[PDB]
RNA sequence: AAAGAAUUUAAAACAUAUUAGAUUUAUCUGAUGUGUGAGACCGGUGAUUUCUAGUUAAUCCUUUAAUAAUAAGGCUU
RNA sequence: UGGAAGUAUAAAUCGAAAAGGUGAUAGUAUUCAUCAAAGUCUAAAUAUUACAGGAAAACUGAUAGCAAAGAAGUACUGUGAA
RNA sequence: AGAUUUGAGUAUCGUAAGAGGACUCCCUUAACUUAAGCAUAUCAAUAAGGGAAGGAAGAAAAAAUAACAAUGAUUUCUUAAGUAAUGGCGAAUGAAAAAGAAAAAGACCAAGUUGAUA
């Protein structure tokens, strides 16, 4: 074997030894520990989006990014100025990539907001926010009542149909096709009526007094992706006759035929 | 283990195992891969006959990520789910649930055709397929999907 | 120089499982230079209640 | 705004009006000491853009430099070198004349800090610059939050280390990306890191 | 079910979401361009361009413009401003 | 001529139109409809791929976002 | 410089803009994608065989270990660097 | 005579110098050596020479990657990798996106507007 060793240069002054590696672990750990002692959510590792990797090699894997786009904060009804102060990363540099990416990170912020508990800026009970929260209790109860009332009627069909399909799969695993067809028809009708409604621009920051349950980060509480189990499908006759090779070669040959089309039209 | 080398079994022998006529001098024909065409040519001819020259076109900035396409043959498809799942659905046909062996989740993109498949229907979800791979999957009673 | 050495983890556990199992043999335990003539059982296990008061 | 017509005007250097003015200025600077102080910048738009502010502690210095290329400083052009290093002419300095001139003002004015410099004019022999200097111990500079960063001790002889814009373009910090692979955070520091032979504590 | 990996229509089915902003000048930069032009005039090479354009040698103007600007596309943008000045007198 | 549901609710570019405030210039800057760009079919429709017969165009590979004509690099002698 | 019809810097000449740069095979054209240069500051994660204060060691044990275990860069040599 | 512009001397209050340079940022066109000779190449941002600082310094907020189900300031570590490429295509030299982590933070000038203007 032909050897290829780049030792002709002075490697003895290029040698780096890792004798400080055991002491690096103690130093970093004593900084994380002493950071929470200052204020525990200081090391909370502010929430980050669920972004895809790049290239077709990794395109199916989700991973944490940095900062939600200003469209994701608006979709989740979060002030972009207040986001940085409640442990949320913000990345104005990130242009939105897809609708499916906007929805997933809008749910990530929505789920995080419900878990988030914001202590008052002033500990004393005479703070404005605590005082104002007692100044709108009667209005909140009236506001809450109608929200539940008018949400209890719009879902009176989807909820019952979803209940029906849930039991249909049970008796099919302890008929089924009717419930799925029936459920899908209801879903289209509901989405049709929504298109045929100005909402709140910003939500309320959840501010309350509570015992200090101190958590070291928020990206571990909200998992990136749901666990994957075995998937199964109904083998119809249409899938049996799908020609994958012909579909791939047609797509390859069509892209390789653009040259002839331009060549022909240019003569 | 310095006590296990040949230096400890050659203490007393004058030449230390290197010969008296031909001493152990500094160099034995150059420093490195010297004389590739002059005096070590018979070495390169014998053991690396295509070491010298050029072949193929230069790729100025090669994108090795665009050539990453892991492949799995048909005979190894059912190992992706398991042997118990294979026997569970061993008596299915058209109309009933058949497990879907999606290979992208397992890191395989192209499905190749080699070996034999169990006589059961199956749904193979993969980015690319081979011409002889699709035949074996369909001859057994299954389907070949596509992804991405 | 190369002070610290590397060993596969599964080979490390193979030796420990072969070293715990070797402590239940009084012939090997005594041969190592241990006075275990008067012990009741060679896998000497003590109550967790007695330990908690030490 | 007045300073938007001046900026558009100053880009027409080949114009007769601007060529006459540069002709007069280059005459005066040839019969003055090489480094000297001027009352106010002669290009107030360019001076203001680079950082000059008409406040106490901000001074302007003019330096005249002899442009063109010099020979390799070897006696009688005799170098005991291999043919690959035997050239005496055609060898160009890595540091731009602007960076070179900025250092001469810095050494001459050791009690101040060099901020930036801009081109003034040139002739067949000389090229003239104008250097913006700041006094770090002025109470106005110290008490201004937006400019007291220059009071940091690491800013002593700023142009000598290569922190001014004129001296940082010669270092290669003109852009980003794959064109500037070797000049990531410093050409020599990047080279040392790439050449490090990491000997891990536990290695095969 | 889950698109295709080859061809023009390739990739996972998804609704892609980018503004094409135009960096340009305002309507007052027209005035600033004229005011400076009167106060300065034309460069030495610009004037030689005007002479060539007057005698109807448009190709020789572009070659001269390329020689002093180093870009085919920037040569056209100068051969248009110069030829526009001829129609403005 | 023969096989063919195709996957499922939070949207930005503006090709265009109609208005609002301005400029005369290689003229712009706002706001509201519309389609685009949309995809949830009801044993039959069918988007979509085969096979046969002509015609038309391209036909050794590459310049790594896509083409073209120059140029250059590949492979064999 | 790995950057190959030029990756970066500098010098001589030349020199823009009703903007424009990049998509590393030079050239023109039409699309597409992605940024918006030529001013400034910015903690944290990283380096350390000056020097000072400590702790360790499968290190050496007075021809060994620093040149130096005592008034060691000392005695002594040279015009001097040493 | 007066209103300005520029340039000086003097007084007062401060500022620079010198030591150290193990680590940091740079200027300079060394050679021995290797190629079994040698002249490009290697040695090699290496030695010597020169400048400047701090407890760290440098860099830092895209005229950046990529061609994807896309990312997203700087720095450092793992990997890509002795790979693409460079080379009397000889000897030899040789990165980077992606991907995994440590730490995380963004702010201003100029230009533009407001002028009983400060």
């Amino acid at each position: 074997a032909v050897s290829n060793i780049h030792f002709c240069k002075d490697w003895r002054s290029k040698v780096h030894t890792w004798f400080k590696q055991p002491f690096r672990k103690i130093r970093r750990h004593q900084t994380r520990v002493e950071k929470a002692k200052a204020v525990f959510p200081a090391t909370i590792k502010s929430l980050k989006p669920s972004v895809h990797c790049m290239n077709q090699r990794f395109n199916y894997k989700l991973r944490l990014g940095r900062g939600f786009t200003l469209k994701e904060l608006r979709a989740a009804k979060i002030d972009k100025n207040l986001a940085r102060t409640i442990g949320i990363a913000v990345d104005p540099r990130r242009k939105e990539s897809s609708k499916e990416c906007l929805n997933r990170n809008a749910q990530r912020l929505t789920e995080y907001m419900n878990r988030l508990v914001v202590l008052p800026k002033v500990h004393a009970a005479t703070a404005k926010r605590l005082v104002l929260n007692k100044k709108n209790a009667e209005a909140k109860t009236k506001k809450a009542a109608e929200i539940k009332k008018f949400i209890a009627e719009h879902n009176k069909t989807i909820k019952e149909l979803k209940i029906k399909v849930a039991a249909a799969k049970k008796d099919y695993a302890k008929e089924l096709k009717a419930c799925l067809k029936g459920l899908k028809k209801a879903q289209v009708a509901f989405a049709a009526q929504v298109a045929k409604k100005k909402t709140k621009q910003f939500n309320k920051l959840p501010v309350q007094q509570k015992e200090a349950k101190q958590v070291l980060d928020a990206n571990k509480v909200i998992r990136l992706t749901a666990p994957c189990t075995l998937e199964t499908k109904t083998l119809t006759k249409g899938m049996k006759a799908f020609d994958a090779v012909a579909h791939l070669r047609k797509a390859k040959n069509v892209a390789k035929a653009v040259s002839g089309i331009v060549k022909g039209q240019k003569k | 283990a310095t006590r296990f080398r040949q230096t400890r079994r050659r203490r007393g022998h004058v030449s230390m195992g290197y010969g008296r006529i031909g001493k152990h001098r500094k160099q034995r024909g150059g420093r490195g891969n010297a004389g590739g065409q002059h005096h070590r040519k018979t070495w390169f001819t014998t053991f690396h006959p295509d070491y010298f020259g050029k072949h193929g076109m230069r790729v100025f900035h090669l994108k090795a990520n665009k050539y990453y396409c892991p492949s799995i043959n048909v005979d190894s498809l059912w190992s992706l789910v398991g042997k118990d799942v294979q026997a569970q659905y061993k008596n299915a046909k058209v109309g009933e649930e058949v497990p879907v062996i999606d290979c992208v989740k397992h890191g395989y993109f192209k499905v190749l055709g080699k070996g034999f498949l169990p006589k059961q229907p199956v749904i193979v979800r993969a980015r690319y397929f081979s011409e002889k791979a699709q035949q074996k999957i369909k001859a057994v009673g299954g389907a070949c999907e596509l992804t991405a | 120089r190369k002070w610290q050495r590397k060993t596969p983890k599964q080979m490390r556990r193979f030796a420990v499982a072969s070293c715990i199992a070797a402590s239940a043999v009084p012939a090997l335990v005594s041969a190592r230079g241990h006075h275990i003539a008067g012990v009741p059982q060679i896998p000497l296990v003590v109550n967790s209640k007695s330990i908690s008061v030490i | 705004g007045a300073y938007k017509y001046i900026n558009a005007l100053n880009r027409k250097k080949q114009s007769d009006v601007l060529r006459f003015l540069r002709r007069i200025r280059c005459w005066e600077l040839r019969h003055l000491p090489r480094i000297h102080r001027v009352a106010r910048p002669t290009n107030p738009e360019r001076a203001r853009r680079l950082g000059y502010k008409p406040k106490s502690g901000f001074v302007i210095y003019s330096v005249r430099i002899h442009r063109g290329n010099r020979k390799v400083s070897a006696r009688k052009g005799i170098v005991h070198r291999k043919p690959a290093c035997q050239g005496i002419h055609k060898i160009k300095r890595v540091k731009s004349l602007q960076a070179i001139a900025e250092q001469r003002v810095g050494k001459h004015c050791g009690a101040l800090r060099v901020l930036n410099s801009y081109f003034i004019g040139q002739d067949s022999t000389y090229r003239f610059f104008e250097v913006i200097l700041v006094d770090p111990f002025n109470a106005a500079i110290r008490n201004d939050p937006k400019m007291n960063w220059i009071c940091a001790d690491k800013q002593k002889r700023r142009e000598a280390r290569g922190l001014t814009s004129a001296a940082k373009k010669s270092r290669g910090f003109t852009g980003k990306g794959r064109r500037y692979n070797k000049i990531g955070a410093g050409a020599r520091g990047n080279l040392k890191r790439r050449n490090l032979l990491q000997l891990k504590r536990y290695r095969s | 079910m889950a698109g295709i990996a080859v061809g023009l229509k390739r990739g996972y089915p998804v609704h892609t979401m980018t503004a094409k902003r135009h960096y340009g000048v305002t309507k007052r930069k027209h005035v600033v361009n004229d005011v400076i032009r009167e106060a300065c005039g034309f460069s030495a090479y610009e004037r030689h361009m005007m002479d060539l354009l007057r005698r109807g040698l448009d190709k020789k103007a572009l070659k001269y413009a390329k020689k002093h600007l180093g870009t085919h596309k920037r040569g056209l943008a100068k051969r248009d401003e110069i030829q526009r000045a001829l129609e403005a007198i």
